[PDB]
């Protein structure tokens, strides 16, 4: 317990609170920590660095900020901030109860959204934004997606698009494309989930061309089936994302499906001479370990883009992206038939209890009683049609299975959105 | 691939992976001697290898990868040697504008799981030829090899059951030292494409 008895000692007035690192509390300050008065060591500079980025949530950042470790955390209500303050170390710094003081608050703004910048004993530096500029400037450049550009085409003539999609499940993608009115040659899909291909098969009116595991398919499975101009797939987590104890990495149980993926890419991507524009996009959790991620962006030699539907859809989950579509890492486009709000989503006589949404314990209330969110409005919570996976008898449970590891409707309009110039359209 | 006439035949540049068979190529008259400044490339954890640094390191003609030995510690799990491999040996091909003899092989030493050695074979696109070592007619150790080396699928053997095969790698647990002698002898149709010495 060296950290609370310092920090006693700190408001005690018998050590400054520059000559400590007000994160680990170790007295071998060897910066100024950017957003706070106080100091911070190399070692908490190196954790920040890391973390900021190893320690996102799907939805949050998950943080904590100040000490990056943290079990209950408060979080911001700032859609453009999403930052988050372990309950330790408001109780620590601040003082007793401040923590019971800053909740209470439902639209709850954190000590940087704030309009003081004084809380307890804690107070915001004046010149944050910058700080924080210079402080991630030892890391983050070898990441955000650096991407490189294919020239345009002329209307005539522009053919059809054709379209491999790896780990299909719900027609997400083939969806997205009608959707923006781009004609589509070929669509072939890998997917083995019955029921998303029973959606499939219905929603599309067999449009799709279905293969087994991306396993089933060979290199000359791929030339065979005419060239793909455009290669997506999201492979499923599971073992990826560190919220599972039994996660067994990128290299084994489901994680390996990350490499058939990279194997069709490479079996499909044009060689040398080929100056024909090619696209892929490959979708996976934010939750990922560092080390996996790292392996992930390395195989497919890119970085990833981290996309969040808080921006254009109901409900805040952030995926990473990898690939080379144009505006990859565009500023995301809300539209004006876009449902921002959770209210926008729920059927007729049901209201919101929160903002955006999670899956935040039950976010609807009916007849002055908590409610589970309905499968009619979770669709409109992703931004499919409604009634879209109503099909066949399958049952409730496994429909919400299937929209519950679902891409963003919204969020890959946004990535699909540049690609009409380079193909036909109606 | 086409052979090499003798007043043409170069030094073979070699990239090592995982594993050195420095001492196997020059026993097998490949590499010279002096450092060697260089032709075998050797690397053992290439998790923070990219494309550049394979192509900085000179064009290569053979590249070679192997599992660690037989019940040899852990380090990380089998299929990070493969897919490792994979990724490599695509950094490592020529330019299909460009044709040379290039070659590649990798090589388990009973490491792999069925799962993973389906993943092995489909993505090096050859089931794997296993070449035992046996005596006094008992198989004593085992590799099995990937490789487009021209005289490869000449060993293989027959008679290892895979079920017996799977019983040899359960006999020899605890100790570990990699069995070359069973790889040395593939090499030997590469001498029609570079120098001898
Ligand atoms: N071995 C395998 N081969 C092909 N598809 C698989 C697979 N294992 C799991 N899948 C499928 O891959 C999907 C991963 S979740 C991603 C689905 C997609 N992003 C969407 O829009 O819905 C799951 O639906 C699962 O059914
Ligand atoms: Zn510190
Ligand atoms: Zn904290
Ligand atoms: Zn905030």
């Amino acid at each position: 317990r060296t950290r609370e008895r310092l920090v006693y000692e700190v408001r005690q007035k018998c050590r400054n609170i520059e000559d400590i690192c007000i994160s680990c509390g170790s007295l071998n300050v060897t910066l100024e920590h950017p957003l706070f008065v106080g100091g911070m060591c190399q070692n908490c500079k190196n954790c920040f660095l890391e973390c900021a980025y190893q320690y996102d949530d799907d939805g949050y950042q998950s943080y904590c900020t100040i000490c990056c470790g943290g079990r209950e955390v408060l979080m911001c209500g700032n859609n453009n901030c999403c930052r988050c303050f372990c309950v330790e170390c408001v109780d620590l710094l601040v003082g007793p109860g401040a923590a019971q003081a800053a909740i209470k608050e439902d639209p709850w703004n954190c000590y940087m959204c704030g309009h003081k910048g004084t809380y307890g004993l804690l107070r915001r530096r004046e010149d944050w934004p910058s700080r924080l500029q210079m402080f991630f400037a030892n890391n983050h450049d070898q990441e955000f997606d650096p991407p490189k550009v294919y020239p345009p085409v002329p209307a005539e003539k522009r053919k059809p698009i054709r379209v491999l999609s790896l780990f299909d499940g719900i027609a997400t993608g083939l969806l997205v494309l009608k959707d923006l009115g781009i004609q589509v040659d070929r669509y072939i899909a890998s997917e083995v989930c019955e029921d998303s291909i029973t959606v499939g098969m219905v929603r599309h009116q067999g449009k799709i061309m279905y293969v087994g595991d991306v396993r089933s398919v060979t290199q000359k499975h791929i030339q065979e089936w005419g060239p793909f101009d455009l290669v997506i797939g999201g492979s499923p987590c599971n073992d990826l994302s560190i919220v599972n104890p039994a996660r067994k990495g990128l290299y084994e149980g489901t994680g390996r499906l990350f490499f058939e993926f990279y194997r069709l890419l490479h079996d499909a991507r044009p060689k040398e001479g080929d100056d024909r524009p090619f696209f892929w996009l490959f979708e996976n959790v934010v939750a990922m370990g560092v080390s996996d991620k790292r392996d992930i962006s390395r195989f497919l030699e890119s970085n990833p883009v981290m996309i969040d539907a808080k921006e254009v859809s109901a409900a805040h989950r952030a995926r990473y992206f990898w690939g080379n579509l144009p505006g990859m890492n565009r500023p995301l486009a809300s539209t004006v038939n876009d449902k921002l709000e959770l209210q926008e989503c729920l059927e007729h006589g049901r209201i919101a209890k929160f903002s955006k949404v999670r899956t935040q314990h039950f976010p609807v209330f009916m007849n002055e009683k908590e409610d589970i969110l309905w499968c009619t409005e979770m669709e409109r919570v992703f931004g499919f049609p409604v009634h879209y996976t109503d099909v066949s008898n399958m049952s409730r449970l496994a429909r919400q299975r299937l929209l519950g590891r679902s891409w963003s409707v919204p969020v890959i309009r946004h990535l699909f959105a540049p690609l009409k110039e380079y193909f036909a359209c109606v | 691939f086409e052979t090499v006439p003798v007043w043409r035949r170069q030094p073979v540049r070699v990239l090592s992976l995982f594993e050195d068979i420095k001492k196997e190529l020059t026993s097998l008259g490949f590499l010279e001697s002096g450092s060697d400044p260089g032709q075998l490339k050797h690397v053992v954890d290439v998790t923070d290898t990219v494309r550049k640094d394979v192509e900085e390191w000179g064009p290569f003609d053979l590249v070679y990868g192997a599992t660690p030995p037989l019940g040899h510690t852990c380090d990380r799990p089998p299929s990070w040697y493969l897919f490792q491999f994979h990724r490599l040996l695509q950094y490592a091909r020529p330019k299909p504008g460009s044709p040379r003899p290039f070659f590649w092989m990798f090589v388990d030493n009973l490491v792999l799981n069925k799962e993973d050695l389906d993943v092995a074979s489909r993505f090096l696109e050859m089931e794997p030829v296993t070449i035992p070592d046996v005596h006094g007619g008992s198989l004593q150790n085992a590799v099995r090899v990937w490789s487009n080396i021209p005289a490869i699928r000449s060993r293989h053997w027959a008679l290892v059951s895979e079920e017996e095969l799977s019983l040899l790698a359960q006999n020899k647990q605890s100790s570990a030292k990699w069995p070359t002698k069973l790889v040395k002898n593939c090499f030997l149709p590469l001498r029609e494409y570079f120098k001898y010495f």
